[PDB]
RNA sequence: UUUUUACUUAUUCAAUGAAGCGGGGCUGGACUUGCGUCCAACUUCUGGAGUUAAGGUCC
RNA sequence: AUGGCCAGAAAGUGGUGUUGACGCAAUGUGAUUUC
């Protein structure tokens, strides 16, 4: 499709200007509650 | 110097960026406590001229009060 | 083969009837009060309307022209402590023996840091290139860099990363930086950088930092004004 | 008192379908003319029961299966929204938003009764008790039937001591001088 | 420079253990177009029980 | 109920309120009969 070879030049385009590390990985959690973390005492 | 810069921009408080920076700053402040600690000035021209120097022992609170 | 004695139970998750497997809620977290703070801050920064000589720091160099502007700026990197020690003692002993320290030691070649001493500089003319971090805060050290740069017709880009830059000159943190003179060899890699950088840099963004930034609305805000442009359209 | 006689709070579960709750115990509440219904529910994301408080209506018992939401059948101690219910129903515990669990016709033997839709600005009409007209959203839930304890009033009370024991669990200023 | 007519980013109110908000995709039903809208996915004879993933597939 | 009656110098303050017209608050009169 015409999108799709549009898609494919944009992508080639932004790996060209910005790189390849475009994703970032992100923790999933379970509960909606925030805990401090414990650290050294 | 930048600050002779920013003495001159400080003077124009009502100019477009001024009054932005203003108010995005107001928006932080209100949303942070009454009495909390800068890490930095914010101002850091008028600190410079009126004593602040970058060594240890120096410290910037930021406060609001009730008008 | 299988042991018949296995069976399956499948759990339907609807209203009524099994507990709800637990799921992703990250989008629903009560987050901190400060990665709020710092995420609303920059919702706000996108959704008000940001004046033109704030918004001319979305434009940044490109990977390619940042790494390459790092490789020349990375072998004229400030002396370090052990470095200047060295030369020290090899100029003290110069004056033991009874010769100058201009007889032992060379004209030095290094970036040009810290905002006053910069800014010193563009005013005397004498910065080659210019490279400004897109993020100091408070953006007022800055703001006026641009300007003074064009007025002084000064080659300058605003580029991504103070740390990048501290990393450059043995610091933290630099706002900005700026190179007066090079080596001999190294003089065509400057001027290609400036040639590069007043075509690829400042024809690009010559027109766009004539521009308001911001303005960016919502994404449920997006959807319901799409529903509604749609729906007039419609009826 | 122990507990305040309010709704659930507005879940997945009454948004888009309905959840089943058993009607164990109706009590007295000191104060109020009504008995309260003790109601258990099911939890949809964790193990334990959840017990709640509501206003019981009238023929009300305990063993009582209830169903509060979106598609819950039309029948005495079930709890919709009024967009679900038909012209001319009377309901009770009505919220005045949807989310506060309920403010209007608390009080025994009263009732608000749903006089128009306007599906349009998806708004409700109702009339309460007082007489008066009100419009409210009709996402708001509303409890089929009339509240328990009718006729408390026609009996008098008699005496001051009657008069005392009433008022002394209500707080009301008694006895009151001119 | 005035009016209304909207929007949400200031500000105000409410709820929650900040749990399912919005836009899509799958399925079915309606209308219409001659294939986009809207609307529903899930538990109703019983004062029981429901919680430590069963399983499929690559290793 | 973005309500009434209140309280506090103010408050991201409190009560009525674990409240919602068969209720709350302020009045006048003061069983029944008469009116």
């Amino acid at each position: 499709s015409k999108a799709a070879k549009g898609a494919q030049a944009k992508k080639a385009a932004q790996a060209a200007l910005k790189g390849v590390h475009s994703h970032k990985k992100t923790k999933v959690r379970k509960s909606t509650t925030f805990h401090r973390p414990k650290t050294l005492v | 110097g930048a600050l002779k810069y920013l003495e001159e921009l400080s003077k124009k408080k009502q100019s477009d960026v001024v009054r932005f920076l203003l108010r995005v700053r107001c928006w932080e402040y209100r949303q942070l406590n009454v009495i909390h600690r800068a890490s930095r000035p914010s101002r850091p021209d008028k600190a410079r001229r009126l004593g602040y120097k970058a060594k240890q022992g120096y410290v910037i609170y930021r406060v609001r009060v009730r008008r | 083969p299988k042991n018949p004695l296995l069976e399956k139970r499948p759990r339907n998750f609807g209203i009524g009837q099994d507990i709800q497997p637990k799921r992703n809620l990250s989008r629903m977290v009560k987050w901190p009060e400060y990665i709020r703070l710092q995420r609303q801050k920059k919702i706000l920064r996108m959704r008000l309307k940001v004046p033109p000589a704030i918004a001319q720091f979305q434009y940044t160099l490109d990977k390619n022209l940042a790494a390459q502007a790092f490789k020349l700026l990375n072998k004229y990197r400030p002396e370090t402590k052990q470095e200047k020690k060295e030369r020290l003692l090899r100029e003290a002993t110069a004056i033991k023996e009874g010769k100058k320290k201009e007889d032992v030691s060379k004209k030095p070649y290094t970036v040009k840091y810290g905002l006053n001493h910069v800014v010193g500089l563009i005013e005397n003319k004498k910065a080659s290139l210019v490279l400004i971090a897109n993020d100091v805060d408070p953006i007022e050290l800055v703001v006026f860099l641009p300007a003074l740069c064009r007025k002084m017709g000064i080659p300058y880009a605003i580029i991504k990363g103070k740390a990048r830059l501290g990393t450059l000159v043995h610091k933290k943190t630099a706002a900005v930086v700026a190179i007066t003179e090079v080596r001999s060899e190294d003089k065509n890699e400057l001027a290609k950088l400036i040639s590069a950088v007043k075509e690829g840099y400042l024809e690009k963004v010559e027109d766009t930092r004539k521009r308001w930034g911001g303005g960016i609305m919502g994404f449920k805000a997006q959807k319901r004004e799409e529903k509604r442009k749609k729906s007039l359209e419609t009826a | 008192r122990k507990a305040p006689a309010k709704f659930r709070p507005l879940d997945y579960a009454e948004r888009h379908g309905y959840i089943r709750g058993i009607v164990k115990e109706i009590i007295h509440d000191p104060g109020r003319g009504a008995p309260l219904a003790r109601v258990v529910f099911r939890s949809p994301y964790k193990y334990k029961q959840i017990t709640e408080t509501f206003i019981a209506n009238e023929g009300m018992y305990t063993g009582q299966f209830i169903y509060a939401g979106k598609n819950a059948a039309l029948t005495v101690g079930n709890i919709l929204p009024l967009s679900s219910v038909p012209e001319g129903t009377v309901v009770s515990n009505v919220e005045e938003k949807p989310g506060d669990r309920g403010a209007l016709g608390r009080t025994s033997g009263n009732y608000v009764t749903v006089v128009g839709h306007n599906p349009d600005e998806g708004k409700t009409r109702i009339k309460l008790p007082s007489g008066a007209k009100k419009v409210v959203p009709s996402s708001s839930r509303g409890m089929i039937g009339i509240v328990a304890g009718g006729g408390r009033t026609d009996k008098p009370l008699l005496k001051a001591s009657r008069a005392k024991h009433k008022f002394a669990v209500k707080r009301n200023r008694w006895p009151k001088t001119r």
